[PDB]
């Protein structure tokens, strides 16, 4: 069975960089399909952020393409999201998920992460 | 950029009866339409892919039809944990876009 | 050039049809099997292939039922990997028809095929 465990700062100050890590176990990132990042806004509107293939190719949503950076680390088997210069807009619960691809049926996200809630608050938090 | 419209928006029902949600896209998508289930606890699962194909584990009471630009998601009975928010995406071209959402409540 | 009517094949059943004197395996896979197939790490395969590299529609597994070791025809729904077992020298294939154990060096070959509604055309 495949498992996706998410971790990272659940609260960042505006103008800073949000960083989330998605640890995968039971299947290697380099082995095959697509590794995506998506966010769920409080107003219930899912948005596809982007992905990184098993080869290492990136594909970002044009809406955020100039800010984010989805990298990986084959050794530890985990991919990351890095959304630069955040704003109150970026306040959402982020999900990492795997999507398969069959030439006929197309893409489909079959394995989802737990979901990491991030808040762009100006508040102070113990690191 | 294509955009879907999940209607009805957050409609409730009883403790065991059929319900039909829909998803209409701005442009034309072949049949590349998936359906997700967001549990109240935040757990999101895949239910249907390619407008009608069932995923592993999803009960037989889940259907899926439509084509062109109009789609569906029928259920047999909400008995008992069918209560969650349902979404729908397309994938004929990047970027992928989801629907507005459709919460399912029990009166 | 053989035509097979997919609409005739039930849920989790195997159908064998002749094509150029060689047996062609066709299985209408169940949702659970499809997941089982696409959830295997390449590190556990002597002939590394994703289920997607092998099938066009995840519902239809279409391959030549010729064991890659010495040519026997593998037995359906047998083996230690929920797929096919070759009685000749003990080669086990998974639900994607990949070689998992035994002397066979390769996964069951996939012939050229195209879909046309309820029927597929192997050849
Ligand atoms: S021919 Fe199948 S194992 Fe030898």
């Amino acid at each position: 069975e495949v498992k996706l465990q998410e971790s990272g700062a659940g609260l960042v100050q505006p103008s800073q960089s949000l960083s989330l890590t998605c640890s995968v176990t039971g299947y290697s990132i380099t082995s095959g399909y697509y590794w995506n990042w998506i966010r769920l806004f409080p107003g219930n509107k899912l948005e596809w952020v982007g992905y990184i293939s098993n080869v290492g190719d990136n594909n970002y949503n044009p809406s955020l393409k100039d800010r984010l950076s989805i990298t990986r680390d084959t050794s530890k088997n985990q991919f990351f999201l890095k959304l630069n210069s955040v704003t109150t807009e970026d306040t959402a619960t982020y999900y990492c998920a795997r999507s398969e691809y069959y030439s006929v049926t197309g893409y489909a996200m079959d394995y989802w992460g737990q979901g990491t809630t991030v808040t762009v608050s100006s508040a102070w938090r113990h690191p | 950029d294509i955009e879907l419209t999940q209607t009805p928006v957050s409609l409730a029902a009883s403790l065991g009866d059929r319900v039909t949600i829909s998803c209409r896209a701005s442009q034309d998508i072949n049949n590349f339409l998936n359906w997700y289930q967001q549990k109240p606890d935040g757990t999101i699962k895949l239910l249907i892919y390619y407008t009608s194909r069932l995923h592993a584990g999803v009960p037989s009471r889940f259907s899926g039809s439509g084509s062109g630009t109009d789609y569906s998601l029928t259920i047999s009975n909400l008995e008992p944990e069918d209560i969650a928010t349902y979404f729908c995406q397309h994938h004929i071209k990047f970027p992928w876009t989801f629907g507005a959402g459709t919460k399912l409540e029990i009166k | 050039k053989v035509e097979v009517n997919l609409a005739a094949i039930p849920l989790g059943k195997n159908v064998v049809v002749k094509w150029q004197g060689k047996p062609v395996f066709i299985r209408h896979r169940t949702p659970h099997e499809i997941q089982e197939a696409n959830s295997v790490d390449m590190s556990a395969l002597k002939d590394p292939q994703t289920d997607a590299d092998r099938v066009k529609d995840p519902q239809w597994l279409i391959m030549l039922g010729i064991c890659t070791h010495l040519g026997c025809v593998p037995i359906g729904e047998a083996g230690d990997f929920g797929g096919w077992f070759c009685p000749c020298h003990g080669s086990h294939y998974d639900i994607s028809g990949r070689i998992r154990k035994g002397p066979a060096p390769l996964n069951l070959e996939i012939p050229a095929y195209e879909f046309d509604g309820d029927k597929v055309i192997v050849g």
